[PDB]
């Protein structure tokens, strides 16, 4: 049995931690909604 | 039930203790999450009930109480923020410049950020605070790290 609990407002925060790269990848999406890498 | 707009944790008591299986967005009276989080099961909100209204396994999305409301899109140039809601941890905004998933059907934004599986359904926002998609459906690249699509539905 599932239930929801509020966790916060949806707002942009100035001076949030900036991280993560921006990879450009070739991908395939199957009928089950699963992504895979194409080579 | 709590109808207030905002980000919510999706919990289950079926397994050991109370486990967080995902996250979702409440907006305009509709709850938005990823299909792999709830599989479309009914949701409890206090004394109230949330029933699925629309869902699609291929897009990996589901909406409750009404049709999908989120229609903002990544502009393809600007940085965004993942409003990550990890299990047992406080909501935290993380800024990043999305990459790209290139498919035979067009290109989709992607966020290279690694969080526990129970963070799936956390919203990705633009500078105006608009939800441009949900985090949690992606791939594991050549070194073991996770890259998520910025998954957005369609507002009918
Ligand atoms: C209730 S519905 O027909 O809109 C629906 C759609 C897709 C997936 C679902 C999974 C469970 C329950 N219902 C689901
Ligand atoms: C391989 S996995 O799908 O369990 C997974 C791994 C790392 C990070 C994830 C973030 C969201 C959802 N799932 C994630």
């Amino acid at each position: 049995d599932m239930y929801i609990e509020r966790a916060g407002d949806i707002t942009w925060e100035k001076d949030a931690e900036v991280t993560g790269n921006s990879p450009r990848l070739d991908v395939a999406l199957d009928e089950s909604g699963d992504f895979s890498l194409v080579e | 039930g709590e109808t207030t707009d905002g980000v919510y944790r999706v919990m289950t008591r079926r397994l050991l203790g109370s486990t967080q299986v995902g996250v979702g967005v409440m907006q305009e009276g509709v709850f938005h999450t990823m299909w792999h989080v709830t599989k479309g099961a009914a949701l409890r909100s206090g004394e109230g009930r949330l029933d699925p209204y629309w869902g699609d396994v291929k897009q990996d999305l589901v909406s409750y109480c009404g049709p999908w409301k989120l229609d903002a899109a990544w502009d393809g140039l600007s940085e965004v923020q993942l409003l990550a809601v990890p299990p047992g941890e406080r909501a935290k905004n993380i800024q990043t410049l999305p990459g790209i998933f290139k498919t035979k059907d067009g290109d989709i934004g992607a966020v290279a950020l690694d969080y526990p599986a129970g963070t799936s359904g956390s919203p990705i926002l633009d500078k105006c605070g608009r939800v441009i998609g949900l985090y949690g459906n992606g791939v594991v690249i050549k070194n073991g790290s996770y890259v998520s699509a910025i998954t957005q539905g369609k507002r009918e």
